[PDB]
């Protein structure tokens, strides 16, 4: 039901940290101002992945608990997170309000930016079902802080301490799920349904980036650390 | 060294 003192505390904590995010607008006026090469589009696309890997470090160790964590299991944690975080605030981004005909560009341009074929459909897939959840700030951000905090993570030595920070978020998500949608109470389950899609993007990330239609895929000493490309 | 840049950012 209601959210207690303490868990508006950690909400408003972990608004504040997901805020300090590159702003929607600064990509999608990019795309949407001019029609890029495929390689002007996969430098757009390695500055972003690079900032958002910088400013996703910095949310990650605000997270109540995290820097109370073995450090071998801090960096196994960040490692098995940042690509489903990325893709989580693609799908954001690409489901925030446009102006009309906008959102239809924006898709022809991301289609048309180098990626291939076969990653497109389960891409935009996963896009559009975030896109009817209706997700608000609070949700994406909750969401996000989950993934990162995920105990079923590969090298995890201690998945109990993991476990122990992640379940007051899940809580917290649970409440504000039946206090946004009360006409649907699956909307929390649909909301960790779609988590477990976002798993599926760590497999194939590597090969998507190396079928980007460019003659050198060339990638940044932090991406190289946590993409395990190069 | 394996995640060298990754240790560095989360110390820092
Ligand atoms: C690995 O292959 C792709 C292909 C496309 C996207 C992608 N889906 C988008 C949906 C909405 C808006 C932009 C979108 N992007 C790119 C982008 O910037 N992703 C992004 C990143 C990287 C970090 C933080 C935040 C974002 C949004 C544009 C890169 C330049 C060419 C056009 C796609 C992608 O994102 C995970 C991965």
């Amino acid at each position: 039901m209601e959210l207690t003192p303490d868990q508006q505390t950690l909400l408003h904590f972990i608004m504040d940290s997901y805020n300090k995010q590159r702003m929607p607008q600064e990509i999608t006026n990019k795309i949407l101002k001019e029609a890029f090469s495929a390689e002007e589009n996969f430098l757009i696309l390695t500055e972003m992945a690079t900032n958002h890997v910088q400013v996703l470090v910095e949310f990650t160790k605000k997270l109540p608990g995290f820097q109370t964590l073995d450090h071998e299991d801090q960096i196994a944690l960040l490692k098995g997170s940042a690509v489903e975080a990325m893709f989580l605030r693609s799908a954001e981004i690409f489901n925030k309000k446009l102006p009309s005909g906008h959102s239809d560009l924006l898709e022809a341009r991301i289609r048309n930016s180098g990626i291939s074929d076969e990653y497109i459909t389960p891409m935009f897939s996963f896009y559009k079902s975030i896109g009817e959840l209706k997700m608000t700030q609070e949700e994406y951000a909750l969401l996000t802080a989950i993934v990162i905090l995920s105990p079923d993570r590969q090298y995890i030595k201690d998945r109990e301490a993991v476990e122990k920070l992640q379940e007051p978020l899940l809580d917290v998500l649970q409440k504000l799920c039946k206090i946004h949608q009360p006409e649907n109470p699956q909307h929390f389950a649909c909301l960790l349904g779609r988590l477990t899609e976002l798993r599926t993007f760590n497999h194939h990330h590597a090969e998507m980036l190396m079928s980007w239609r460019v003659n050198d895929h060339k990638f940044t000493p932090l991406l190289c650390e946590i993409w395990d490309v190069q | 060294k394996d995640h060298q840049l990754l240790r560095y950012l989360l110390d820092k």
